[PDB]
RNA sequence: GAAUUUGGACAAACUUGGUCAUUUAGAGGAACUAAAAGUCGUAACAAGGUUUCCGUAGGUGAACCUGCGGAAGGAUCAUUA
RNA sequence: GCGGUAAUUCCAGCUCCAAUAGCGUAUAUUAAAGUUGUUGCAGUUAAAAAGCUCGUAGUUGAACUUUGGGCCCGGUUGGCCG
RNA sequence: GGAUAGUGGCCUACCAUGGUUUCAACGGGUAACGGGGAAUAAGGGUUCGAUUCCGGAGAGGGAGCCUGAGAAACGGCUACCACAUCCAAGGAAGGCAGCAGGCGCGCAAAUUACCCAAUCCUAAUUCAGGGAGGUAGUGACAAUAAAUAACGAUACAGGGCCC
């Protein structure tokens, strides 16, 4: 939390025989760094 | 109701005017505390990653550029320290570097700073051991604004050409841990230096969560005054950063340990600790009291069965009628048919070896116990339980044990750490004194003997912290605990292991668990920390509402660095309510087969045993749920049912549980 | 993950081949040398 | 021929109330949420209603009946001329 | 869409496919869209013919008034010859 | 009639009672400068056009004016409004939507570089001057071209071509 996070589109349709819903959008990026990146262990995260 | 809209133009073009001029006036307002002209203090830290190369030249370079040869020779005498007032941007820099012969010494001096300079060899390549590891572990404690500077480019080849080649390759290498940047500066042109000279006056540093939320001051003046025989009080001279401190809140300073507060003035009024005073002591007297209904006080002593009570058997009762029958020489048969009534290094290297290979056996067979002929199960395990469901069944906090550590009463038990820790941070931000920017004159109640080690404000970095309510008050407490990087060595969860959260060290043994959620919040407990995911370490240390990330490292004196980097991650929890269940199991051969009932062997060696842990579940690592039904022979073998057809490649495993308790925790210095 | 400062160029089973080379390798894949299984073009089989 | 002065057109801007429209910091109060927890009400209680609709009127009630006028969007056997 | 000891449908490796010094993703927009229809939609039951007629602007509006015949002039392609 | 370089309700007197409107006036909206043009479609269209040429408008917001053939000019002046600088507290200066550069803002955009050699412009003028313009730096905006391998022998391994 209170982490700088860029946002992009994201298209879940969401359903309502189990009430759930549609966010519209994924994390693209964290604190500067890219979310994949960090998941590909290719980048670190500056934790501040 | 109320009608509707329609923005008119000027309606739109006012709201933005509206919205852009308040932007702007918190701009400035926020902009404000580098006034530098009287008030102002932009702590840079100079950080070079490469042994062959030396800080004071950084400096040189940067002050050089300034044009100021006088602020340059007045500083090569004597100091590490500056205070160096910039004309051409109007500025007040606060220079540090730091001894570079100690590791945490430079994470301190860092994790205090606006602006972290690192320095890069044009020659040597950064070292992997030691360079590598400032990185990283600043990047994890906290840094606010970082810069990448070379200073030793012209040492390569005299044409640019050669040059930028390296450049790059550093830009890239820089870019690797810190993306935010993407210009490693090169302070041997003119330009690049006076363009990141520029940066530290001009640019606004951003801000680390912890150190802001509690205030900080470092310290330009140290002196002491003498008031009685054993104790004085320190002075600091030094100016407010973050969110300021009060008279009442306790301070902590590194590597001394956390101290009260006697006296504040301020130099841009006199402000004296009354009543509201914050105590020095740990366990607080209020937590004996707060924990006075004592629960459960079970006696295991009292059971003839594995307690299990909740979803087992009856309390069966055996009635003992024993008579004495006078046939010299007689078995216990007939005796039960004729009174028949009804009505260094070596010892190191041996140990680690030995916690390796308990390691990888507790990866290849987790938590299984292996049952000797001679030792009788009962006692072995009579204090254990033996609980179906780990996570639905009722254990509970409040239980009374001689296993218990006598402080778990005298701890602050916080309920709700989330709006408590808001609600205090807002109670510190409402109720700050001394707010940042102001210079200020803290006088501290201090014991004469520590004198000694106190060291010169000049040559080495005095750094003051403000503590914010009861965080001097040991708790039980959770931190999130993931392995730093290229580590594979064991740790198991009771060997000592110094932790550093805000600024604070405190050696501890702490309890590994998967932070798994369950509605009963009850977590297996994991002899050894988990080699591929993040963990949970549990234990008995003091309180930190800001939720600081945390470092787990184990001193040792042989490498560079006089530490190793364990692993790191967050404090997460301050809460009692996390129970710890060491698993017990036990293992047995499915011997014999019939088309509903298996022959089990090994498992147990006496029928009595068998008899003890009758109710007790039996599940199989096939994913295959039974129970026992009665004993067999006079060797423990025993007759069981079960839910699919297991074959001799099956094990049968019980399941038993036993409450772990948090350890308690010691400060740690040098 | 981490490559070290020495990325500066100036003063394990075999490999693939990059551009044409490659689409060449894939010409003799499909068409010089034809793998008939079964009755039909099979890419990607592992024991048949 | 400078300072200065009479009256004009041009006319920024100011003061004042009044008026809508917003930005705000505060206080008044009201209402909705649950990866919150448990408590009863009926959960952990049992069924009953089943031509279906339209406009309209009323009654209410926890729902649903009911008056008047419409519609089939409702399943034509049998005899005979 | 698809399951759980045995999973081509999830995770990791191996393999393979596509475009390749480039490739993915987000928003916008055009095509697809004859789902805006002048070209070119639909309107009994799928969304949709106003309860009904009158009526001004508007759009729209039957047929008919030198056809038919005779003469001459000179062009531009195409053939049979050159 | 006055004013203007000049027609003209442009303004001033005096007369009239007109002028626009379902063929959509008037008002409101535009995250609207207009065009040459751009993207995409078989066609017909739909959607872009702040931006290299043309035309217009503005130089923090308004208004006013000197000089001059030409300005209601802001790298001219004056005042008010908004900001903001130096002061020795009396005063004095200020408009980067020119080139670079900084802050802020944001999903979002480069060097405080070299030169009049081209292009052309200005001047009393062949010479002076020109961040107009040109040259390099940064930059995976785009667009073009196209390295990352070509052979051979050998053997093993097979198929096919004729004896
Ligand atoms: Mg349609
Ligand atoms: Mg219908
Ligand atoms: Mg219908
Ligand atoms: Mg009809
Ligand atoms: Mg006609
Ligand atoms: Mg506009
Ligand atoms: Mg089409
Ligand atoms: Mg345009
Ligand atoms: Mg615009
Ligand atoms: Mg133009
Ligand atoms: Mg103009
Ligand atoms: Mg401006
Ligand atoms: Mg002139
Ligand atoms: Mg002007
Ligand atoms: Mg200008
Ligand atoms: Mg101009
Ligand atoms: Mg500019
Ligand atoms: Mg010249
Ligand atoms: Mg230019
Ligand atoms: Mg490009």
């Amino acid at each position: 939390e209170n982490d700088e996070v860029l946002l992009a589109g994201f298209g879940r349709k969401g359903k309502a025989k189990g009430d759930i819903p549609g966010v519209r959008f994924k994390v693209v990026k964290v604190s500067g760094v890219s979310l994949l990146a960090l998941w590909k262990e290719k980048k670190e995260k500056p934790r501040s | 109701g109320k009608p509707d809209k329609q923005v008119s133009k000027l309606q739109r073009k006012n709201k933005a005017k509206q919205l852009r001029a308040q932007r702007i006036l918190d701009s400035i307002e926020n902009r404000k505390l580098f006034e530098g002209k009287n008030g102002a203090a932009k702590i840079i830290t100079i950080v070079p990653l490469v042994n062959d190369l030396d800080p004071l030249d950084i400096l040189y370079k940067l002050l050089k550029c300034a044009d100021d040869e006088g602020i340059m020779v007045q500083e090569v005498d004597s100091k590490r320290i500056f205070n160096v007032h910039i004309k051409k941007f109007k500025s007040n820099l606060k220079i540090i570097i730091p001894d570079m012969t100690n590791f945490l010494n430079i994470l301190d001096c860092a994790k205090v700073a606006d602006f972290v300079v690192f320095g890069l060899s044009g020659v040597q390549e950064v070292d992997e051991e030691f360079g590598e590891q400032i990185i990283r572990a600043l990047e994890l404690q906290g840094i606010a604004s970082y810069i990448g500077v070379i200073s030793n480019l012209s040492a390569v080849h005299e044409k640019e050409k050669f040059q930028l080649d390296v450049k790059q390759s550093l830009e890239s290498y820089f870019k690797h841990f810190f993306p935010s940047e993407e210009r490693v500066y090169n302070l041997e042109k003119n330009s690049d230096a006076l363009n990141v000279l520029r940066t530290l006056c001009q640019r606004l540093p951003r801000s680390i969560n912890w150190r802001d939320n509690r205030g900080y001051v470092v310290a330009d003046f140290v002196d002491f005054v003498e008031t009685s025989p054993d104790s004085g009080d320190l002075v600091i001279e030094g100016t407010v950063r973050g969110i300021g401190f009060n008279a009442n809140r306790l301070v902590h300073i590194p590597d001394f340990g956390d101290f009260q507060l006697n006296k504040i003035e301020k130099i841009s009024t006199v402000f004296e600790s009354n009543m509201n005073r914050d105590t020095l002591d740990e366990y607080a007297p209020e937590g004996t009291e707060d924990w006075s209904d004592y629960d459960e006080d079970f006696e295991y002593d009292g059971l003839t069965t594995a307690r299990y009570d909740d979803h087992g058997f009856l309390p069966g009762r055996e009635q003992t009628s024993k008579k004495a029958a006078v046939p010299k020489g007689t078995s216990d048969y007939q005796a039960k048919w004729y009174l028949d009534d009804v009505i260094s290094p070596e010892e190191e290297e041996r140990q680690l070896r030995e916690f390796r290979d308990m390691e990888k056996e507790d990866r290849e067979f987790p938590d299984e116990i292996e049952l000797e002929p001679s030792e009788s199960a009962i006692e072995r395990l009579k204090r254990y339980r033996g609980l179906k469901n780990l996570y639905n069944c009722d254990w509970q906090v409040d239980e009374k044990d001689p296993s218990s550590p006598a402080e778990w009463k005298r701890l602050l038990r916080i309920g709700n750490y989330k709006n408590t820790k808001n609600r205090i941070i807002k109670e510190t931000k409402n109720e700050a004194q001394a707010i940042a920017g102001d210079r200020i004159r803290m006088f501290i109640r201090f014991p004469k003997f520590l004198l000694e080690k106190i060291q010169d404000p000049k040559q080495l970095l005095f750094a003051v912290y403000g503590l914010l309510l009861h965080e001097h008050k040991n708790a039980v407490v959770n931190f999130s605990l993931q392995r730093w990087e290229q580590y594979d060595k064991p740790v198991p969860s009771q060997e000592p292991i110094v932790v550093q959260y805000g600024v604070r060290r405190y050696t501890i043994q702490p309890l590994f668990s998967q932070g798994s959620n369950s509605p009963n919040n009850v977590h297996k407990y994991e002899r050894f920390l988990h080699p591929d995911t993040v963990s949970v370490a549990t234990c008995i240390a003091p309180v930190d509402f800001t939720q600081s990330p945390a470092i787990f490292f184990k001193p040792s004196p042989t490498d560079a660095k006089n530490i190793e980097l364990i692993g790191h991650g967050t404090f997460l929890n301050a809460d009692h309510s996390r129970i710890l269940a060491k698993r017990a199991i036990l293992t047995g051969h499915p011997f014999r087969f019939h088309k509903t009932v298996v022959t089990v062997r090994y498992m147990f060696f006496r029928p009595e045993d068998v008899e003890w842990f009758k109710s007790i579940p039996l599940f199989t690592k096939s994913g295959r749920s039974g129970f026992i039904k009665e004993s067999l022979g006079t060797h423990g073998y025993f007759k069981a049912t079960f839910d699919g057809k297991l074959s001799a490649q099956d094990v049968v495993a019980m399941s038993l549980y036993k409450r772990m308790w948090p350890m308690p925790s010691l400060p740690w210095n040098g | 993950m981490a490559k070290v400062h020495g990325s500066l160029a100036r003063a394990e089973k075999p490999k693939k081949p990059k551009g044409r080379a490659y689409k060449r390798l894939l010409y003799t894949r499909r068409f010089v040398n034809v793998t008939l299984v079964n009755g039909k073009r099979r890419m990607n089989p592992g024991p048949s």
